[PDB]
């Protein structure tokens, strides 16, 4: 009589992943991404996604491999220079990708209406702005069936439900059951990935019993529990290059060697070659070199 | 003394939140986070300000210090305070308009654009709900269009007075390496208010796509406090990394 | 083995939870709470219980002690389960009518009550997002009554079919100290699935305002496993608290 | 140059507040709630109150001055026997106070709204339940623009922001400024009271400076920044006879006595004249007392 073990690697993972999915990927930018579930999803064959994110390079290595169809997004950035994410640049001037552009709010307020099962909730951003030309019909308004106090009836815009098939994301510990802490200065929005997805992917740097687990954060910092993930998978440094709240920071010149890498066809084989056509050990091994050659 | 163009646009930058009381300031740029820290240690004490990360500070820093804190702003805070309107923050712009519409987003057709920035970002929800301005380290017409290729930050012609859903909505200054501008000319149009000491008229005219509204008129911005200069160059921004962001 | 009618009880409880999978269970009394945990400890180990405050438990504690926790459930996390779907709560109840709605909140008119009890709660929530069964501990016809006062739990005749909103509701079971009923009847009406040993269908009919759906052919509720009977005695409730909370 | 001094006395505070206003106070049931507020309300002329609370005895002492016209509110709740609160009874029983019950959730929903200057916000609590014949027309639907896969629209209750005049929130550590920290295992929804209200008074335990504050608890229970308090009171077992997280459990054999003491206007006049005639440092000697006489 036991709680389900919920241990997976990282190809079993995205095993679990189909073509045609809408996947939601989380942390923020250049920070806390599951790069390492990113970069199992670039040696599988897993392609035509619809992408939820708040971008950084986890898009722009999707868009490398042309995986992307259709991205949600509230920004693209690596959050340092050169900050706007070449690859996802390449395949916006190239029409490869569906863009429905939004406030960065708005992806919040659309993972919580998925998080709730409701159809949308109203909110203010977007209202006189290109996110409306950006969705089309696709992005409708609600007018409040209560007046203000002067007799007019705000109409809002009403955020559509981020319904995902699938959600990845990356948390500093956590038990082979699912439940998991960040460390640092900010959770992002992980939980909302996880609570607006029907499978939930979750790599965390250690795994860890339970007892220790709570014995060593504070419960604020216990973000998703048992009812939030269906696959744990252990990925030391899986958040390699971007930072990882107390575990480590971002890695600036392996991101930098990832950007000027995109510039050619050239400098892209062969990073590809060099980092991205083995195993996360091998990313790993040759990430350490790197950082050794570069000193 | 001798006032550099840098220490105007310092100066200029925390004239911005002048009157704000007890807001968190968010400035976006280099010399608006000057300036909101030097109005912080002027006449604005009850501004909030954060480490641009998720800390709110207790005491004012020098850029790129650390200091004590006082509170907390994680991102999805950060959405809470924006929808609260207690905020007024200070974006840079690829474009900015006429009527104030802005652009961080992307050069040229929103699906297949001819150069990729950001995405919209925050400034879709920063326009619509509190106090937005700008910061322009060189002020160009390819800034100053008469057209911004994706409406990122709302302008004054986006506005529906019937829906007060829009009631929120305030575009208070544009300060550039030329001059102090708001949006308080005719028909909400782009406005000059000072042009910095040395900068002529003629300057600003040729470096704006668009008529600017009081230009002949606009007289020269203050001159610092000598506080403000001592806070400036002694504590705020002692290495001048000011200067790498003002242009001439 | 002599068992109990509060023994009888307790299994039935456990039974709500069956393929229940891994979600909250929520029970709200002595009985579902022995029940839920029984369930963690037999065939339901997947289930989510919590302390009754904020703490979720990692193992399954007696009756009123501590165990250590697996993580943090304060109330405004709470709502999120309930929006969620992910929850299976067990309430009382002050009247239950034939088709499932339900009444915690106050006798008599709803601007002036002849008697105040809690409001409604929880329950109006928990009716629409998600599995919710009841508790009654004295079974009589002023809890099971044709005409709930106040519908503080929604009933199967509130439900709009043609609006989606109202898909997730469902009323499992209603556990009493007579038998296990469910609203498998006709119309959804209040139906008897099993009597507990010794109880009577003429002792259920005489302490029901309306008729049960398959009272003369509802069997008898099946005996505790062994394993049952230990964890009840002896892990789960030492002191049998449970006999304080079933009467005759 | 110094930030605002928010410092002020339970008196001072409620001197702040006017007969007629929308008052939202914090805390949940028999826990926490701001009770050296409300016994300082008791003490002022300040009635005709429309009170949004998840009530315990605060709404009950406030009904026992008869100073409660509307009440907004998921429950009544003393936490413990004899569970619901005699003088909330008593008014509803006698028909002084018009109510506006609702599910729990939508207490939480409609500050939300409230607190992001919203006019509404959807949620399914509600539907189907005599919450709606409890607000009439104040409480409207609002159907989904989009229709779900089916092609039927979800129709919704439409939660009114619960705006309010004022918001009363008692917290365990807070500075002068209102920077705010609860301890214990709950922060219930005092960062929403505050954010839904114009005014705002917190009651701490303990005023300590900045420094101090944020180096006793951890980020996640600074509920409270300098944007969400005007008033700040330190008032010492501010918030007994009610639980306080980590500072002090229920005094259980006090509330017993308020209980019952409720049953006749003689017990009444009697608990009036020994712990509501004077000021909160008598109600806190008395309060002594009693514990050691109850031994
Ligand atoms: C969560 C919170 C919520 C609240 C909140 O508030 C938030 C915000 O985020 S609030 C927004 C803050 N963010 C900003 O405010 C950033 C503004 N951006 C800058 O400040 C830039 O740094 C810059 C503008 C100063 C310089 O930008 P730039 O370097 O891209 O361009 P520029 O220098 O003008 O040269 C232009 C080059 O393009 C070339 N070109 C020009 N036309 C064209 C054309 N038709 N086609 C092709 N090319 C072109 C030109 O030849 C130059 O190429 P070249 O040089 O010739 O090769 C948050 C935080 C994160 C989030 O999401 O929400
Ligand atoms: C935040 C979360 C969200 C999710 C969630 O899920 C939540 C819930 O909360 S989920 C709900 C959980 N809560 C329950 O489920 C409680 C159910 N209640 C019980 O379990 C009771 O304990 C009881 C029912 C067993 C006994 O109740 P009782 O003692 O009041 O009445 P009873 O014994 O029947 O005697 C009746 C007496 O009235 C007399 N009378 C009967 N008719 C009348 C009449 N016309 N007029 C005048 N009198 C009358 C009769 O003569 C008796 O008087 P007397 O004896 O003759 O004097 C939370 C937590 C907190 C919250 O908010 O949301």
């Amino acid at each position: 009589v036991s709680k389900r073990d919920k241990r997976i690697s990282l190809d079993d993972a995205v095993g679990e992943l189909r073509s045609g999915m809408t996947i939601g990927i989380g942390g923020w930018g250049s920070r806390r991404k599951p790069m390492a579930l990113v970069r199992a999803l670039l040696r599988s064959d897993v392609t035509d996604l619809t992408v939820v994110t708040y971008g950084g390079p986890d898009l722009g290595l999707l868009c490398s491999a042309g995986k992307v169809t259709k991205a949600y997004y509230g920004f693209v950035s690596l959050d340092s220079a050169p900050f706007y994410d070449p690859w996802f640049a390449k395949a916006r001037t190239a029409g490869e990708i569906a863009v429905r552009e939004m406030d960065a709010g708005m992806v919040k307020c659309g993972l919580e209406a998925a998080a709730a099962r409701l159809p949308f909730l109203p909110i203010r951003a977007g209202l006189g702005s290109d996110v409306r030309r950006f969705w089309g019909d696709e992005l409708r308004t609600v007018t409040s069936p209560y007046p203000d106090a002067s007799g007019k009836s705000e109409t809002l815009i009403a955020m559509p439900a981020l319904n995902l098939d699938a959600a990845l994301v990356h948390l500093n510990l956590g038990d082979k059951h699912g439940n998991a802490a960040y460390t640092g200065v900010d959770p992002y929005f992980d939980d909302l990935y996880c609570a607006a997805a029907e499978k939930r992917f979750v790599s965390v740097e250690r795994v860890v019993e339970t007892e220790e687990l709570v014995k060593t954060v504070p419960l604020q910092n216990l973000i998703l529990n048992r009812m939030m993930v269906d696959g744990v998978v252990e990925a030391p440094n899986g958040a390699h290059f971007t930072l990882a709240g107390d575990s480590y920071g971002r890695d600036e010149k392996f991101q930098r060697h990832y950007a000027e890498s995109a510039k050619t066809p050239q400098a892209w084989q062969q990073f590809v070659a060099t980092y991205l056509s083995g195993s996360e050990d091998d990313y790993q091994a040759a990430v350490k070199k790197f950082a050794e050659e570069q000193a | 003394t001798e006032v550099t163009r840098a220490e105007y646009c310092a100066i200029a930058c925390a004239d911005i939140f002048s009157g704000a009381g007890e807001i968190m300031a968010s400035p976006m740029a280099t010399l608006p986070l000057i300036g909101a820290r030097l109005a912080r240690l002027t006449t604005e004490p009850d501004l909030l300000i954060t480490d641009g990360e998720a800390l709110i500070f207790a005491d004012t820093p020098a850029v790129g210090a650390k200091a004590p804190i006082e509170g907390w702003m994680p991102f999805r805070k950060v959405f809470d305070v924006v929808a609260s309107g207690r905020r007024h923050v200070v974006m840079g712009a690829n474009q900015i308009d006429r009527h104030g519409n802005q652009n961080l987003s992307a050069f040229g057709p929103l699906q297949q654009p001819t150069r990729q920035m950001f995405g919209v970002r925050g400034a879709p929800g920063n326009t619509i709900n509190h106090p937005t301005s700008y910061w322009v380290g060189k002020h160009t017409s390819r800034v100053f269009c008469d057209t911004v290729d994706i409406v990122s930050g709302v302008g004054y012609d986006q506005i529906d007075p019937e829906n007060p859903a829009y009631r929120f909505h305030h575009l208070h200054r544009v300060v550039s390496n030329l001059g102090v501008f708001d949006f308080g000319g005719p028909d909400h149009t782009f406005r000059a208010l000072s042009l910095h000491p040395g900068v002529t008229a003629d300057q600003v005219a040729d470096n704006t796509s668009f008529e600017v509204a009081g230009l002949a008129d606009a007289g020269v911005t203050r001159e610092p406090t000598d506080e403000e200069l001592r806070l400036i160059r002694e504590v705020l921004d002692p290495r001048s990394l000011r200067d790498r962001e003002v242009s001439v």
